[PDB]
Formats: structure tokens, sequence, C-alpha cells
RNA sequence: GCUGGGAAGGCCCGGCGGGGAAGGUGGCUCGGGGG
RNA sequence: UGGGCCACUUUUGGUAAGCAGAACUGGCGCUGCGGGAUGAACCGAACGCCGGGUUAAGGCGCCCGAUGCCGACGCUCAUCAGACCCCAGAAAAGGUGUUGGUUGAUAUAGACAGCAGGACGGUGGCCAUGGAAGUCGGAAUCCGCUAAGGAGUGUGUAACA
RNA sequence: ACGUCGCUUUUUGAUCCUUCGAUGUCGGCUCUUCCUAUCAUUGUGAAGCAGAAUUCACCAAGCGUUGGAUUGUUCACCCA
RNA sequence: GGUUGGCCUCGGAUAGCCGGUCCCCCG
């Protein structure tokens, strides 16, 4: 079955602006520009008020499949106005039983020192990707701080570093070592 | 000497997981079906086995 | 058996309050199993207390009001985990005695905490082997005739922060009073009439 | 994105077909693929049509849909469609079109004499303006 | 049976007058079928199925097309059938939107070739009917109950790919 | 030529009406906009 | 001439066989031609030497004659896709891929999914016992507060918790 | 387990279609290539995976898979 | 032995394109 119309609205804040290329969002929020096109995706994308600033994003006779990118186009671009209005921080401890996993940070937060994993002396270097600062907490003993505006770039520069921690030819359940993502969230919180 | 709150976070990624009884993929705890190709989807999944 | 249970609760509902002209309306917090039986016996010498699914309680007070008025206030009122205790006497018997018969119920995992409570240095004299917990929750203990003894307060917890799950657990070996809460009252109804 | 719909009311340019170069308006739609379509000013009855050989055009009557052929003609004819239609660009562009097929042998050789004429004195004054133009001495 | 554009008949017969009933009672029945010869051949095969009857003991003494009483008119039409599946045989409800009522059924005998791989010989149609609109039970025929429908077309595919075959310009979809 | 002596359909605002409704017009109510 | 062989269907032995043995009709042998790329037996059709017209079976992206139709409606994405009698390779069993269908159920007296509270007393119910407290087992399956709690679905504990 | 569905042609049968105016008939030696239903090695998932060791499974045939006693042996068995 | 006028050029998108013009920034 193809359906008409499979239609779903994002409310713009105030304080962001929203500009339409085509199917490219560029998102100009007070922490920074976050643009990301669509074009793999054929939607039809309206800017509709010009007081609360909606965007609506329409699929015409659409199957089932891509009737399922609609709300993925839609999350995609709150993840834009979060990241570009609050930022994306993303904390991670570094757990361990004996050896302490020691963090270096290198230039402006982009490449990550891993020294004493599991008390081996190779040396974990992990670049941060662009737009992605990583910096070690004040708070807690074991942590890394991520920030960043783009919410893919934070993340996926988490999991590079919480993959390179990863214990080999050992019981994974008994030896727990590692750097993990602890939580997710945003910086200025609101 | 792992304190349990970081035991338990290191458990989310390494432990509380499902495996495929077909194809021993590591399934996130919630899984129904396996997300590979190669055993069909089965939803003959276990839970991962604990050292307990 | 769902619309013959429906259908005794409305005619449970529906003739309790006709019979009974003034009622309060009472809010649940995380009251457990043995509270609810506690205020129920304290209650059911003279009163009575209904709870149930607030939309039974709202349809019930909507279909079959019309033979009296004044009663569709609660309608905009019934929101939440809330419930109605119906009683003959008067107000102040009531909230006194209601406020007096708290139960000083145990800190759960994963529930939050909106009373501050701090451990005094104090032998507390429990046996010589669970030191475990203190030790894993950081505080430092020495044995003390044959007892472990507390040698100076900590601050065990916040108001409104997360309880853990082997922090509890000292809470209910050491046999102290928690953060604690009973059947708090929202408003009452007399005869049509909203009080605080 | 899109500015022209299908609707009930709207006026559509058939390309193909048995009623090719007709204008019709949309009286209902049906399973997506075919749409119950009728011209009553237009010399076309009513009927399914494919949406395959409509064009949309920019006009959108003003009736309920599935209404007698009565009032498609009443709001066809009020705010005539037919004058309208005649003075677009996409009608003159399709007479325009028309008009140089059924040129005769006569015809061709008068406007091969014209368009002669025509691009010389135009092509004369773009050297001239060429020329003029290459007349920059200025730091 | 093969297809094309069916068309309703109403076909009635009756068995031959013999000295033990002399006159046999008349069965009517809608058949759909290309032509009025193999609506006779399949009038033969649907009351040999359900009463004791032979092509050569009776005889067809009607066998006219029905027309559609409003070919203007759109409508829902409900269909029960059954068909043979290669593992088995099935009550099927379907539904459908077309101007005829045979325009509907033959619409069914290619849906229910492409859907389930059902031949014409399978299927048996047992019951059409126009249905209301509030009574419609598919998705796919409901959505189209609105009084302000409203839909573009959105990715027009050049349908003249070799008028002119070689050209400069690529095409337009956007229309 | 035949057919349901075709079915629909067009015009006569079809006229005296009756009934039904909904893929519900106007109006009204609620929720979002342009001076 | 008295070696036959093959195919539809019927049919005996055999696990089966491009095996062995019968029945019936047709065929190959003795037969070219169009189609099945190719092929004794399949499908069409049987043949003097030619011109024109039309077909059969089979086809019409290109090889390669013919769709260079503005063909119709759907289904399907395959990191071994599929693609035409004989015929030249596949089964049981699976899939929360997608499509259609059957039956049943819940839901504004508010379903479903999420987030957040309750999840009790007799009773640590009886007989098993070393501890089996709801969760190692054999039987029973009740009462009250109830909105609701099973004298218990699983984790866990020696038993608890 | 009881059952039941397959695959393979490295076993052995079954058949007798090709070869009886002849296709040199076992084993070893030598040498090349191919297959994967993977023994090892690379990268992984699982465990009744603490480590060490081992077992099951996946991508996977790039590379390697030996010296000897007895036997014509193929096989077999033992030494290292 | 063929042949029987030429086309001298944006990049491209396709749920979009093409053309023109005033301010801003690039010498
Ligand atoms: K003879
Ligand atoms: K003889
Ligand atoms: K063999
Ligand atoms: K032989
Ligand atoms: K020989
Ligand atoms: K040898
Ligand atoms: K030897
Ligand atoms: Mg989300
Ligand atoms: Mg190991
Ligand atoms: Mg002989
Ligand atoms: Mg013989
Ligand atoms: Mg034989
Ligand atoms: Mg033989
Ligand atoms: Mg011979
Ligand atoms: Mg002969
Ligand atoms: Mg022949
Ligand atoms: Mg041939
Ligand atoms: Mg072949
Ligand atoms: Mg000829
Ligand atoms: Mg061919
Ligand atoms: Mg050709
Ligand atoms: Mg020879
Ligand atoms: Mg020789
Ligand atoms: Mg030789
Ligand atoms: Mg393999
Ligand atoms: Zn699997």
């Amino acid at each position: 079955m193809k359906t008409i119309l499979s239609n779903q609205t994002v409310d713009i804040p105030e304080n962001v602006d929203i500009t339409l290329k085509g199917r490219t969002v560029i998102v100009k929020g007070p922490r920074g520009t976050l643009r990301r096109d669509f074009n793999h995706i054929n939607v039809e994308l309206s800017l509709l008020g010009k007081k609360k600033k909606r965007l609506r994003v329409d699929k015409w006779w659409g199957n089932r499949k891509e009737l399922a990118t609609v709300r993925t186009i839609c999350s995609h671009v709150q993840n834009m106005i979060k990241g570009v209005t609050l930022g994306f921080r993303y904390k991670m401890r570094s757990v361990y039983a004996h050896f302490p996993i020691n963090v270096v940070i290198q230039e402006n937060g982009s490449l990550v020192e891993i020294r004493n994993f599991l008390g081996e002396k190779y040396i974990r270097r992990v670049r941060m990707r662009p737009g992605v600062a990583c910096s070690v907490s004040q708070a807690q003993k074991d942590e890394l701080i991520l920030e960043g505006n783009d919410i893919e770039l934070v993340s996926n520069s988490a999991a590079l570093i919480q993959q390179a921690t990863t214990v080999k030819n050992k019981d994974i359940r008994k030896f727990l070592d590692g750097i993990y993502v602890s939580e997710k969230g945003t910086v200025q919180q609101a | 000497i792992i304190e349990p709150s970081l035991r338990q976070l290191a458990q989310k990624y390494n432990c509380d997981k499902m495996i495929c009884r077909k194809c021993y993929a590591r399934l996130h705890p919630r899984a129904v079906n396996c997300r590979k190709k190669k055993c069909g989807h089965t939803n003959n999944l276990r839970p991962k086995k604990k050292v307990k | 058996d769902r619309a013959t249970w429906k259908s005794n609760y409305f005619l449970k509902i529906i003739q309790l309050l006709d019979d009974y002209p003034k009622c309060f309306i009472v809010g649940a917090d995380n009251v457990g199993s043995k509270q609810m039986q506690q205020i129920r016996m304290s209650l059911r010498g003279k009163a009575v207390v209904l709870m149930g699914k607030n939309t039974m309680m709202r349809k019930a007070i909507r279909g079959h009001l019309e033979n009296n008025p004044a009663l569709e206030k609660l309608l905009p009122h019934i929101r939440g985990n809330v419930g109605f205790v119906f009683t003959k006497e008067d107000l102040t018997e009531i909230r006194d005695m209601l406020l007096a018969n708290k139960v000083p119920a145990a800190a759960r995992a994963g529930a939050i905490a909106p009373c501050e409570v701090t451990v005094p240095a104090q032998n507390t004299g429990l046996g010589p082997e669970k030191t475990s917990f203190f030790q894993a929750l950081g505080i430092t203990t020495k044995i003390s005739r044959g007892t472990i003894e507390i040698l100076s307060d900590v601050q065990l917890i916040k108001t409104g922060d997360k309880v853990g799950a082997s922090e509890a657990t000292l809470l209910n070996m050491l046999n102290i009073s928690p953060f604690s809460f009973g059947l708090v009252i929202q408003q009452v109804f007399d005869n049509g009439s909203i009080y605080n | 994105v899109f500015r022209r719909f299908v609707e009930v009311g709207r006026v559509a340019y058939v390309s193909f077909g048995p009623h090719a170069g007709k204008l019709v308006a949309i009286v209902d739609v049906i399973d997506q693929n075919r749409a119950l379509v009728d011209g009553p000013c237009t010399q076309v009855r009513r009927q399914a049509m494919p949406f395959k050989c409509m064009q949309l055009t920019d006009f959108i009557l003003k009736f309920p849909h599935s209404a007698h052929q009565k009032y498609v003609r009443q709001a066809w004819q009020k705010a005539d469609i037919n004058t309208k239609w005649a003075a677009t660009r996409w009608a003159k562009k399709i007479e325009a079109r028309e008009r140089k097929a059924k040129m005769t042998d006569f015809d061709r050789f008068k406007v091969m004499k014209a368009k002669k004429m025509r691009n010389r004195i135009i092509k004369n004054e773009v050297k001239k303006l060429q020329k003029a133009a290459l007349l920059k001495a200025s730091p | 049976k093969a297809s094309g554009t069916l068309r309703e008949y109403k076909v009635v017969g009756r068995c031959l007058p013999t000295p033990k009933c002399h006159t046999p009672p008349l069965y009517r029945m809608r058949i759909f079928a290309p032509n009025h010869v193999v609506a006779k051949s399949r009038f033969w095969y649907f009351v040999s199925q359900l009463k004791k009857m032979k092509k050569s003991s009776g005889e067809i003494v009607y066998c006219g097309q029905v027309f559609e009483k409003s070919p203007l008119r759109v409508k829902n039409f409900g269909i029960w059938l059954r068909y043979d599946s290669r593992s088995g045989t099935h009550n099927m409800y379907r539904e459908y939107r077309d101007l005829t009522t045979a325009g509907a059924v033959t619409q069914c005998y290619r849906d229910m070739g492409a859907r389930h791989r059902a031949r014409a010989h399978s299927i048996q149609i047992m019951k059409v009917e126009e249905i209301a609109a509030s009574k419609c039970r598919r998705p796919a025929v409901k959505q189209f109950h609105d009084s302000k429908i409203k839909f573009p077309l959105p990715h027009r595919v050049l349908r003249r790919q070799h008028k002119p075959r070689f050209t400069t310009k690529r095409p337009n979809t956007f229309f």
C-alpha cells in the first residue's frame, strides 16, 4: 500500500533559524552552525511559520520503508537544533581493576592518549572528529568530557575511544576494564 | 576492586546482552530476533551467560 | 468479568457518594500495601476510604450525578493518583489523626529522598561482621566492645538525590528512621465546598 | 516544492490518448492511477482517465466532488477557462507549434526570407554594440 | 479461463423438462467472463457444483450482458471469493474502487495474480457488492474517502524516451 | 439491425414533493494565522 | 525384416537409475523444415522448383527478424537475486523483510508501548527436611483489605534478604 | 534418543550407454594446479571462557601441513 | 572508394530547475 501523505512537523525555537537549500538544512543557533543534506531521501521540506518557525517534512505516495524516513529526518533536524542551542556533552568513565588508565589530552582536545590500559606498553592514539573537543573533567577522578555541536560526530568520537580500549583474548565478562560512555547530555542545561 | 556502579556500567556493554543460538551474534538485551542474515533473523535467542 | 467488575465498581461508588455527603480527596504517594491496610484499619471503625481508577471516578460522577447538583466541582479536581475518603465526623478530628498515623517507610532502591537524614556517631551495636557495607560506603569504623561504632558523623544523603542499591541496605540494618511520608490530603469537599 | 496538485476542480491538459490537446476538470479521484474527468466546455464527456496523460495547469475550479456535469459547466463558464487558457504562454506555444507544422512550402520560403533579413539586421546591431562596448579606456 | 476486460453476464438456466417435473425451476447467476461463450461455460461449471445439473441435461434460457447502472459514479466494491493456493483453498474478502462492477472484478483477477500468483481458473467469485464508504475495511480504499483529497504527482518519469532517441537536453522530472 | 425495443448521460434553474444521509456546504464551537 | 529405442498415460521388480519388464497411441529408426542457444525422440509442422500474402509453436533491449506501444495493474532488492514444456539442480524447517488474507481480543467506563507508584495478612500455607520462607520437589488453588496482589513468572540466596 | 529432511561422489554396490581392427592395468617417485566440509597461522563471535589450556561457530584456501621403523601396498601402526 | 549543408563546449539537479537585475565581498 502507498500512503497519500505522511507528514510531520518540528518546531524551531526563536533563538535559532533554519535555512533550506533544497534538502539541505542549515541550522544557525547561538552555539554555531550545523549543516546536513538529505538528498538521499525523496521528501519535501517547507518552512511554514514566520512567527513560530515550523519545519514540515512531507512524503507523498510512500511505501512502508520510505515512510520510516519522515521521522528520521525530523529527529536529525531536532538534534541540529539541540546541538546549536545546548550542545552535546558525552561523559565517559574509565573503569579498571588493577592498572589505572592514564588519559592525556593533546592539542585542543583533538587527540586522546591512553597509556596503561590493562598494563600494556602500547600507546593508544585516538583522534577526535572535527568540531569535537575532549577534556578531563575536574569533578570525578576518571571522566572524559566530549563536547561538540553534532551528535553524530560527538557520539562517534566517544565510540572511537570506547572501542580503542577493548580487551582481547580474555573473558570480557571478567576483564571489564575500559572507557565507557556513562551519560549522554547537553551543555548549558536548558 | 571495581566499585559497583562502574561495574554495572561495564557490564552494560559487556554482559547484559542476548546471544543468538544459531550464529552467536551479540545482541542488545531487548532483542527478539537476530539482526544477521546468515541465521535468517531467527528468534532463537538466549541470554549471555553470567560469570556468577 | 471486566464488564461485571466495572459495573460493580460503578454501583459501589455511586451508592457510597450518595450515602456520605462529606468527603476529602486525598493523594497517594509511594505508600506501600502494609500502610494502606494500616490506615484502612485505623479508619474503617467510623469512616471509609475509596481508591481506584480515576476514570471510574469521573465517569461515575458524570453520568449518575444529575440526581444532585454541586458535585461537578470535583470533575476538574480529581487528577493524578488521588481518591476519596468518606466520613461523617468533623474536619479537625479526621485531619489531625490522618496526619498523626504516619508510617516510617524504609528507603527503597531507586526512590527519591525529599528529606535529609544524617547518621550520628554512636555505638551501632550489631555484630563485627558487617564492616563490608561500611567500607563500601566509605565510613571508617573500629570494633568497640565487640560491636561496630561510628567515630564521627558523616552526611549519609542529601535532599532529592538517588539512593544507591548498596546504600539503602545500611539504613535497614541500622534501624534508623529514613525519609517517610503518608496519605497526605489534597483538599476537602463539604456539601459542595472547597477548602485547603 | 510542489505547486500544482491533483484535486477536485483542478484543470488538466490532456497530453495523449483519444482526447489529446483538450482541457478537462478533475471531478473525483480513484485508486491513485485514475481520476473522474469531465470537460463540458471542451467536448470531453465524463469518464475515467489515467493520471499519466494529464498535465496539470494552474486553474482550479470550485465545485464539490462528484458533482453533476451541469455544475461543472457553470463553474467552468464563470471565470471561463477557455479564454484564460488561450492567453497563457502554454497554450500559445501549443498553437505556435501547430501552425509551424501546417506551414506549406511557400510559407517556408517566405519565412526563410524574413528570417534572413531579421538575422542580418540583428547581427549587424550586435556587432555595433560590441564595437561600442569595446571602447573601454579607464584605470 | 483467460481474461481481458471482463463483462458481467446474467445467465439463466434450467433442467430439461422431464415427465417427472414438467416445469423445473429457473436459476440465475452473475458471471464475469470475457465473452458470452465463456459465460455459458462457467454457468454450467457453477450450477453443476451447486445443483445436480449438466449442460446435456439442461438448457440456458437467457444470457445477456448486465450493463453498469452508474458508470459515471465512483463507488467502493467489496468482493467475496475463494481461491486455491498451492497448498490449500482460502476464502478472501477484497475491496476495490471503480466505476463499473466488471471493472472491479477485472482488478481483482489481476490483483490475485499479482499478489497470490492465482490464475483465473483457481479463482471463484461468489459475491460482488457495492459497499458504502463507511463500511470499507481496506485502508488503501479508505484513504480515498476524503472530500478535500489533494496530492501532487511527484517524480514524473519521461515516457517518450525514444522520441527523440538522442537529444542534448536531459529530461525534467519536476512538473 | 438488435439489446433491458440498449445502459448511462445532456438540456428543460424540472417542477409539486417525500426520505436518506456523508468522503459534511453554510452556519456555529474549539484550536493555530494576515491590519 | 524377425537386435529396436523414445514420449504422455496405465503398469511390475528395484533405494534408485539415461535400470530392467509389460499395456495403449504417437514418434525416432526411415525425416528434412520453424521453435527449444546447443540436442534422434520435446512443441509446431512433414518436404517437387519458385514469386506474393498469412500464420503455427516460439518470440520482439543488443547479438538477432520483430514493442523505437508516451501498453495496463500489482509483487520483488538478493554481500550465491530472478528469468519459460521436456530441461538440465534442491527439501524439511525458519524470518519482527515486505505484501495480501483468516480468526480472535483490547480500547474515551480510555487501550498498546513507554516513564512512575502499590504488588499485602492468615501464611516461614500442608507433606517432603538438613535449609528449603512463593520460586529443588507431591498434592491441593482458599479468605479478608481490596483498585490489586498468583498461598506465586523468572533472577538470586545454603536458607534469608 | 525416538523420528524425519537433505547434501556429496574421496567408499562400496546397482546398471551396461562409450571403448574388445586395444584409451597400457596397483603402489611408490616426481611435479603442477584446483576444492573446502579449516589441522595450523590472520581477524572475530560463544562457553559449563579467572589465567593457562581447551571446546563450538563465523569471514577465510594467502601460506604451510614434515623425518623415520615394518609392509609392494593404498590403508594401518608405532618412533620423533 | 565513401558522402550529398553546419551547430565552436556551462556545470548539473530531478521531492526541482533556467534567465535577468540592485547591495555585499573578491582585484
Ligand atoms: K517374408
Ligand atoms: K522370414
Ligand atoms: K558410484
Ligand atoms: K562398462
Ligand atoms: K576393449
Ligand atoms: K613411498
Ligand atoms: K618406509
Ligand atoms: Mg528518540
Ligand atoms: Mg584464555
Ligand atoms: Mg540380427
Ligand atoms: Mg527379439
Ligand atoms: Mg525400458
Ligand atoms: Mg538394455
Ligand atoms: Mg536400422
Ligand atoms: Mg514411417
Ligand atoms: Mg520429422
Ligand atoms: Mg530447429
Ligand atoms: Mg535450453
Ligand atoms: Mg513465402
Ligand atoms: Mg530469441
Ligand atoms: Mg532488430
Ligand atoms: Mg580405438
Ligand atoms: Mg595406443
Ligand atoms: Mg594414451
Ligand atoms: Mg567455509
Ligand atoms: Zn543470529
